[PDB]
């Protein structure tokens, strides 16, 4: 059930990721952003992920493919591997604590501009104790939400 | 890639 709002999100979000705006996502584009997250994965991990998301394996990911990928990460969000990968990526400092500055840097580095409020909402809502930081336990619980 | 969605979730609320 794709609503007009959701479709508009892809157009804006996709356009943000696609610098040239060719209507296609290359490895260099996604790879660059995927690396800016303070992570340094090998082409094998990236290519492998793309292939799993590329229903046709054309080497590039189209908007439609992204939608499918989302359903997987959103439906399997309860995957230890997915959570572990996200936790490590999010915690660039490997301190085991997620801050607003770190999160904002990650979610933003996605070619999107989020305000301190947005990030605060994610953490504030994820912070059970309201310590201003989200722990792995809180992350896992917030990674199961629909 | 969930990262992309993560931004969309918050961004969607902002709009
Ligand atoms: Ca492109
Ligand atoms: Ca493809
Ligand atoms: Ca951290
Ligand atoms: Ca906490």
């Amino acid at each position: 059930q794709l609503t007009e709002e959701q479709i508009a999100e892809f157009k804006e979000a996709f356009s943000l990721f696609d610098k040239d705006g060719d209507g296609t996502i290359t490895t260099k584009e996604l790879g660059t952003v995927m690396r800016s997250l303070g992570q340094n994965p090998t082409e094998a991990e990236l290519q492998d992920m793309i292939n799993e998301v590329d229903a046709d394996g054309n080497g590039t990911i189209d908007f439609p493919e992204f939608l499918t990928m989302m359903a997987r990460k959103m439906k399997d969000t309860d995957s230890e591997e997915e959570i572990r990968e996200a936790f490590r990526v999010f915690d660039k400092d490997g301190n085991g604590y997620i801050s607003a500055a770190e999160l904002r840097h990650v979610m933003t580095n996605l070619g999107e501009k989020l305000t301190d409020e947005e990030v605060d909402e994610m953490i504030r809502e994820a912070d059970i104790d309201g310590d201003g930081q989200v722990n792995y336990e809180e992350f896992v619980q917030m990674m199961t939400a629909k | 890639a969930f990262i992309i969605w993560l931004a969309r979730r918050l961004k969607k609320g902002k709009k």
